[PDB]
């Protein structure tokens, strides 16, 4: 409770809020955009670099790292103290 | 061309609901109890007068 | 070995550019030459409610 807000990428903040039960996203994805692997402006390697990165977009390369690093839920989310005052009573 | 599609979000804390010891006092005032009590003991003592 | 659609136009001279709802993969991205992708997209699975 330091920081009300915190503004960043999707992917990381739907993470940490997957990991931590105190976190929360609002959703509402605005400035939809993709991560890329940057290179230089002349580089032989780029033109075989996003033909392999489609070709595993293409398979279920991706998707398996998707459920390997990314896609696993550890908390998502009347209960007793609710009711506790008429107990104390 | 873009490995992970994403965008840009806000994250917050949780803050869940804070569920206190007075949870069922909270529809009438602490000055309702002396209202009350007058209410009962006024008119049990005139009721057996 | 022959292209149709408007990758097929592209491939022989016949149009520049081609915009629509055309989908990129690994064939087409190795015929001709594609740009950064402006809307999300993929396979979805979809049924009744
Ligand atoms: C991108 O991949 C292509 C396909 O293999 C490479 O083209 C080959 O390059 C080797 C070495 O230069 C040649 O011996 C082959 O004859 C080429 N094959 C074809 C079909 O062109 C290309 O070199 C790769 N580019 C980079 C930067 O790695």
């Amino acid at each position: 409770n330091k920081l009300h807000a915190f503004i960043w990428d999707s992917a990381v903040l739907e993470f940490e809020a997957s990991q931590k039960c105190d976190l929360v996203t609002t959703g509402e994805l605005f400035f939809r955009s993709g991560f890329g692997i940057g290179m230089r402006k002349d580089s032989p390697w780029k033109q075989n670099v996003s033909l392999s990165i489609l070709k595993s977009h293409e398979n279920g390369f991706m998707e398996d790292l998707d459920k390997t690093w990314v896609r696993y839920q550890e908390c998502d989310s009347l209960t007793f103290e609710n009711m506790a005052g008429v107990f104390m009573l | 061309k873009p490995f992970k599609y994403q965008g840009l979000t806000i994250l917050v804390k949780k803050e869940i609901p804070r569920s206190t010891l007075d949870s069922f006092m909270q529809p009438f005032q602490s000055t309702l109890w002396l209202l009350v009590g007058l209410s009962v003991h006024v008119v049990a003592v005139m009721l057996y007068l | 070995n022959v292209w149709n659609g408007m990758i097929g136009e592209v491939v022989y001279q016949r149009a520049v550019m081609a915009v629509g709802s055309l989908t990129i993969n690994e064939e087409r991205s190795e015929v001709v030459d594609f740009s950064v992708p402006f809307v999300e997209t993929g396979i979805s699975v979809m049924v009744s409610r």
